């Protein structure tokens, strides 16, 4: 079935985060705002409703989530580890760093932008967006990349985790060291 | 460096409750 | 943990929910049409310890078959829709069913709730709505501002009283919703019921033909619990609860002598 | 060996003493409306896991929240009521602390009682020799 | 890896992956 | 090494996140005074032992002294 | 570790850290 | 030295 009014506030703490762990919902009405931080971890739900509203971070950590709709505001961070994700929308307005390990992910935006550190361990990805910018850290270890873009921004570190890197951006300014 | 303060029961407590005089926590940190 | 110290704290938990129930329903002595919840307790799953699997049968009562319990549960909190009394009220808006049948109402968010609670009013506009949260009761009945009297007939006909103007002019009809299952009904508190799967679709009608019940203008339902079964059910709980804290101390203690004598 | 025995105990020593800790943060934290962190504090666990990695240590690997909603209590005048009015305490249940709490204690001191068998046996052990 | 839920004891930065837990 | 046949202690917790359906999470079925009894037998076997491998030297220095 | 660990942080108020 | 430690001799 799906989450009512009645069924959010049963859910729901003193300063508004929603907890739906190991709950037996199905998708959430569309615009859905949420005062703090959302958990859907663990939860059959295969969407994200269109016009979604986080005030807090985003957590779906080995959940069913699948289709996360273009609009979605976030103010913390998103956490959809061993999710279904298997692409990123293009204009998520993410306030924090961006985790994707374990997924089934295959394409990303061009041109992102993390505000934070993004995670591509052991993901079928095969090659990074044109203009990727991060402001965090870099881990793509144990994932099928092995050729970077023209042009890459990372601002901290980056680690190869174990896969060769062949092809490096001729435009490349890094803040802190590579690691393999 | 020298590092010291009071044990026991003061010490283990939050830092807002304010048993611990305030220079005898500086003390916790290092000193020469 | 010991076994026996898990068993002996599902009979705490089990009796816990029983006076979290019986305590509702307490708190709910003086609610118009309020329905008593009794929590219902079944025992758990039966394991063959001294088989390596589940053979059948085979010597139950020798030490081959001995099967030990995992304790016990509240499984459902089922609602005794026992019709209660009747109260007779000056009120012109507030008004009852005799029998099986509720009221239905428009949630904000677009479905229609059910209830049991007569206590209505009117709005600004002129709706009749109910007397808490103010939600709009189905059919809509406007009432005219040039009305002096409301009756409510026998079966939700409800007409105005105009002054210059003999007989009574009808500003519509009320329905009343019956399920076939009343306890499958969902509550979502505010005297209000939601239908689930186990409820059935709703079936709606004229409140008197149909085999549904009559409404009756200027009464209540009172709340349908018994104070003295509360109160019944409290002493048993309680009594169980502290046996069961006399297992665990018993086991703890056992263990206890274990790894200090040895 | 024998001293593979002191590794295997010690480790559940330390294991249920943080189990200890986490019922002690649940006895203390029973009736917090509030918390640092913008979290409702929910009942905290500590699941145990064999790294199997003949010995088989234990080892914590996650202290995991309960999955109970949170018991909601109708406050309106609270400030930090919502718009129904209710505020929301944490899911600790007292019974299973108080069941831990014994569990606990007790899986403790007999793991004491096979590091000291462990420690006769291998004194003997070494009166062979002399 | 274990177990899915585990938590983290680093303070809330909502901008570090917190590398305390097992994050695989 | 064997692990033992006896079935597993089911518990009834529809709390832990690593339950299943029916709220039951099945624990390891060591029986703690099994466990104690191995513990004196082993320790005192354990010991028996060392007491006949240090006599068993004894006899073999004598056997040493032997015509002397 | 070759450099001690740091303390603990217990603040009445996660923001002011 | 601890700063404004007792002292053990009458005021």
């Amino acid at each position: 079935y799906e989450l009512d009014y009645y069924s959010k506030f049963g859910h729901t703490d003193n300063y508004g985060n929603l907890d739906l762990r190991n709950k037996p919902y199905t998708q959430l009405p569309s615009g859905f705002v949420v005062k703090g931080n959302l958990n859907i971890s663990q939860t059959p739900i295969k969407k994200l409703p269109k016009g979604l509203d986080v005030g807090g971070s985003l957590e779906a950590t080995n959940s069913a989530l699948k289709t996360i709709r273009s609009g979605t505001k976030i103010k913390g961070y998103a956490n959809l580890l061993g999710s279904k994700i298997e692409s990123w929308p293009r204009g998520i307005k993410l306030g924090g760093y961006l985790n994707l390990t374990d997924t089934p992910l295959k394409t990303l935006p061009a041109k992102l932008r993390v505000k934070g550190d993004l995670s591509v361990i052991r993901t079928p990805i095969s090659a990074l967006p044109e203009g990727l910018v991060v402001d965090g850290n870099l881990y793509i270890g144990g994932s099928a990349l092995q050729v970077f873009p023209d042009t890459m921004t990372v601002k901290g570190n980056i680690f190869l985790g174990g896969n060769k890197i062949t092809k490096w951006p001729s435009n490349l300014t890094l803040g802190g060291a590579v690691a393999p | 460096n020298m590092v010291a303060g009071i044990p026991g029961a003061l010490s283990n407590q939050p830092p807002a409750d304010a048993s611990i005089p305030q220079d005898v926590a500086q003390m916790k940190d290092g000193s020469v | 943990m010991h076994p026996a110290l898990w068993v002996s704290k599902t009979g705490l938990d089990a009796q816990q929910t029983n006076i979290a129930t019986i305590s509702n329903n307490l708190a709910n002595a003086s609610t118009v049409g309020y329905k008593k919840s009794r929590a219902v307790f079944e025992d758990l799953f039966y394991q063959n310890i001294n088989q390596p699997g589940g053979q059948s049968s085979q010597n139950t009562e020798l030490p081959s078959g001995l099967m030990l319990g995992a304790g016990s549960k509240v499984v459902a909190t089922q609602k005794v829709h026992t019709h209660g009394n009747a109260q007779t009220t000056t009120n012109a808006l507030d008004m009852m069913v005799e029998g099986d049948g509720f009221f239905q109402v428009t949630l904000p968010d677009g479905n229609i709730g059910y209830t049991r609670n007569g206590q209505f009013t009117l709005n600004g506009e002129g709706t009749l709505v109910t007397s808490g949260s103010g939600y709009p009761v189905e059919p809509e009945i406007v009432i005219p501002e040039d009305a002096i009297s409301i009756t409510v007939g026998t079966d939700g006909e409800v007409s105005v009283r105009v002054r210059g103007q003999q007989d009574n002019q009808v500003v519509g009809q009320l329905t009343i919703t019956d399920f076939v299952n009343p306890g499958g009904l969902e509550p979502i508190g505010q005297n209000l019921y939601l239908p689930t799967g186990a409820s059935g679709d709703p079936q709606e009608g004229v409140p008197g033909l149909d085999g549904l019940g009559e409404i009756r203008q200027s009464m209540l339902e009172a709340s349908n619990v018994n104070v003295t079964e509360e109160l019944v059910n409290m002493i048993e709980a309680q009594r169980v609860y502290e046996m069961n804290s006399k297992v665990i101390s018993s086991v703890d203690k056992m263990m206890s002598f274990v790894n200090q004598q040895l | 060996s024998l001293f593979n025995v002191f590794n295997v105990t010690g480790s559940a020593m330390s294991a249920e003493s943080v189990r200890l800790n986490t019922t002690s943060s649940n006895l203390a934290n029973a009736d917090s409306v509030s918390s640092s962190a913008k979290d409702t504090y929910k009942a905290r666990h500590a699941v145990f896991g064999a790294e199997l990695s003949d010995t088989v240590p234990v080892k914590v690997m996650g202290i995991v929240e309960s999955d109970k909603p949170l018991s909601a209590e109708y406050n309106p005048d609270h400030p930090l009521a919502n718009e129904e009015g209710y505020i929301y305490k944490p899911n600790v249940n007292v019974m299973e602390e108080m069941a831990n709490m014994i569990s606990a204690s007790r899986a403790y001191q007999t793991n004491v009682q096979v590091a000291d068998s462990s420690k006769q046996m291998l004194l003997r052990t070494l009166q062979m020799g002399q």
